[PDB]
């Protein structure tokens, strides 16, 4: 349903979807795959519905925590909603 | 020096093709004596002792070699310690300078970088040796002890030491992170493959001599058209069929060697006689890869019959199953084989129950007995698992 | 070295040479 | 008529040759040789090739 | 950089290994050091080998 | 600029074609590879490329 991103979608599937099926192409290469991946741009171009196309394809577990959302009423709360995700 | 120990072996035993005893022979006399290494043309009276087909002529005349001569004595001697003494007063010179001022660790391991390859190419061996701990001590990073780690395989290569060349070898590229480091994977594809000719081990060899990348390039040491050799020795071991279609005739590092160099007759003409399960082809290219690839080599000659008898049950193995019950004249007559010869060949493995296999001498007939059964693989149990009560046993009772 | 180094083999040296003699007279 | 696709039919004639014995090896084992090699009507030494290849 | 590198090691490296010998010549001891290139610049890697 | 405070100021000169040789075979090689690649030949199709 996103058509031109195949360029950009191409490097977003070695580093999500290629490292959660074969774990042994980094080793034997010896290539580290990036743990976290941030996404740059004006806002309201990409991201959106490029995570749930690859979320969807995986079939795998996804975690989806708003970044406003970290922040509860009471004050300890805060680093321990952090660490349960 | 260049490929460490080889020439002065091709003189030890050859069979056949008695023009490689004098290039052989020009070869040992020449690389040494351009060479700053003195005591290497002294070791060729001691290499040779108790042999047959010896190149020294000293007590013995019955010598087959050309040039008979490799004794040692004072001409060479004498002109390659004149090289040696005075290169020596230089490296000591510049290098005691450097241990009073003490301005930094590069300068200090950078010293004893250039005198463990010094000490090797003027002959010490155990001087080169304590080289190496001067060197550990001032290492600054991971790639300042991989060097270390050179000189002890360089220096093992020479008299082929298993035990301390080989523990050392794993340790430095283990150390604490492995990683996918150059200088360490790399020639654990290459050191620790040698080691495991030696051992006959024909297992974990073949996992890194056959499959690896496209150079492993070691110049002095070795060279890219000898490692890849020993490619279809240990490749024709473990892997089976499958693997013998794809890494190693359908893989494209073999398709430029064959091409290249043709005496070989061991990637090509063993592969393909193998492949098609053909006998008619397969045996005169025993006799050819025997004479001209395992008995040159060094690490190869050690095994040789012994290596020929893994190759002649393979190809037996792979007819057993293509045939139940068929005549012995009519598979005598198909792939021109002799009748007298075929009963010494599978004399030597079916009482060693290397193969099952039935023949009825009344008819002339060989049947095909079950390959494998359940019985079979709990025999191999019994010995297991009684060699491990027997360790817990007999060491349980020594700690009390 | 179970069967192997212990007894080496002490055959197939002449006698493999041998049969080529018969393959090609026969034939 | 295409050089280029011509190489894939040479090698589906003996990937579908193999392929063939597969409808023929249906009623399991205990079939006779010759009696393959009337169905596929081939020379007996070329099928007798091809059954040990598989 | 290894032209650069010894720059840098009769600098700051030798003194701090060695500080008798400023003492001795009747010196001190440079405070700062400052580089300029282009961007880009490998640089990052010459301060944690001096260390 | 003045003295007193920076003693000494080096130059940081671009990498050029036989500098990154030498970064080609360390920095770019942190894994197993072929030797067969002309190192020479990369660092002149790289034009303008810093560490």
């Amino acid at each position: 349903d996103v058509g031109g991103l195949d360029m950009q979608k191409q490097e977003i599937r070695e580093a999500v979807e290629l490292p959660l099926v074969q774990a042994d192409l980094y080793e034997q290469i010896g290539i580290d795959p990036p743990r976290g991946v941030l996404l740059y741009g004006p806002p309201g171009t990409g991201k959106t519905m490029l995570v749930k196309a690859v979320a969807n394809s995986t079939k795998a577990a996804f975690i989806r925590v708003n970044g406003s959302e970290f922040v509860h009423k009471y004050l300890g709360e805060g680093p321990r909603m952090v660490r349960d995700v | 020096n260049y490929e460490v120990s080889e020439k002065a072996f091709l003189l030890t035993q050859s069979k056949v093709s008695i023009e490689q005893r004098k290039e052989a022979a020009e070869f040992v006399l020449a690389k040494i004596k351009e060479e700053e290494m003195a005591p290497y043309y002294k070791y060729l009276c001691e290499e040779y002792l108790v042999n047959n087909g010896q190149s020294d002529l000293e007590h013995d005349e019955k010598s087959d070699s050309l040039n008979e001569w490799i004794k040692f004595d004072q001409e060479l001697y004498n002109e390659l310690c004149k090289k040696n003494e005075s290169k020596i007063k230089e490296l000591n010179e510049k290098i005691q300078k450097l241990e009073e001022d003490d301005e930094g660790e590069l300068e200090q391991a950078q010293a004893w970088i250039n005198l463990g390859e010094y000490y090797a190419q003027i002959g010490d061996k155990d001087n080169a040796e304590k080289t190496l701990g001067k060197s550990l001590s001032k290492a600054i990073s991971t790639g300042a002890k991989i060097d270390v780690m050179l000189t002890i395989a360089r220096l093992g290569f020479f008299y082929n030491d298993q035990l301390y060349v080989k523990e050392k070898l794993e340790a430095v590229n283990s150390m604490i992170e492995k990683g996918g480091d150059w200088e360490r994977r790399n020639r654990y594809k290459t050191y620790y493959g040698i080691h495991c000719l030696a051992v006959r081990n024909f297992k974990e060899a073949a996992k890194l001599l056959v499959d690896s990348l496209a150079t492993f390039t070691s110049i002095e040491l070795t060279s890219y058209e000898s490692i890849a050799t020993y490619a279809s020795v240990t490749g024709l071991f473990t892997l089976e069929r499958t693997d013998l279609k794809s890494k190693v005739i359908d893989s494209p590092e073999l398709l430029s060697l064959i091409s290249t160099t043709a005496a070989l007759q061991s990637i090509s003409s063993l592969t393909i006689s193998l492949y098609a399960s053909d006998y008619a082809s397969y045996f005169p290219y025993l006799l050819e890869t025997y004479a001209n690839v395992l008995i040159p080599c060094k690490y190869l000659n050690r095994h040789a019959d012994f290596f020929v008898r893994e190759m002649r049950r393979k190809v037996y193995a792979q007819l057993l199953e293509s045939y139940k019950t068929l005549s012995l004249k009519s598979m005598a007559s198909a792939f021109g084989v002799s009748v007298a010869f075929l009963d010494n060949d599978l004399g030597k493995f079916i009482p060693n129950k290397q193969l099952n296999c039935v023949i009825d001498r009344v008819n002339g007939i060989v049947e095909t007995n079950r390959p494998d059964n359940k019985n079979a693989q709990y025999h191999l149990l019994v010995k297991q698992g009684d060699g491990l009560l027997t360790k817990l046993q007999k060491y349980g009772a020594a700690v009390r | 070295e179970n069967w192997d180094d212990v007894e080496v083999d002490d055959d197939f040296t002449n006698e493999l040479k041998a049969e080529l003699d018969r393959y090609k007279r026969e034939n | 008529g295409d050089e280029l696709t011509r190489s894939h039919f040479n090698a589906l004639y003996d990937t579908l040759l193999e392929s063939n014995l597969c409808k023929i090896i249906e009623p399991f084992e205990c079939v006779e040789i010759s009696h393959i090699s009337k169905i596929i009507g081939l020379d007996t030494q070329q099928v007798e090739g091809k059954l040990s290849q598989m | 950089l290894t032209k650069q590198i010894k720059e840098i090691k009769e600098v700051i490296e030798l003194p701090v290994k060695h500080p008798e010998l400023f003492e001795s010549l009747g010196i001190a001891q440079p405070k700062g050091v400052i580089l300029y290139g282009p961007p880009g610049t490998g640089k990052t890697l010459l301060a944690r080998a001096v260390a | 600029l003045r003295p007193g405070r920076i003693d000494r100021k080096i130059e940081f000169p671009p990498p050029s074609v036989a500098a990154r040789a030498e970064i080609l075979r360390i920095h770019s090689r942190k894994m197993n590879l072929t030797r067969g690649i002309n190192l020479r030949k990369v660092a002149e199709k790289m034009n303008g490329c810093s560490g």
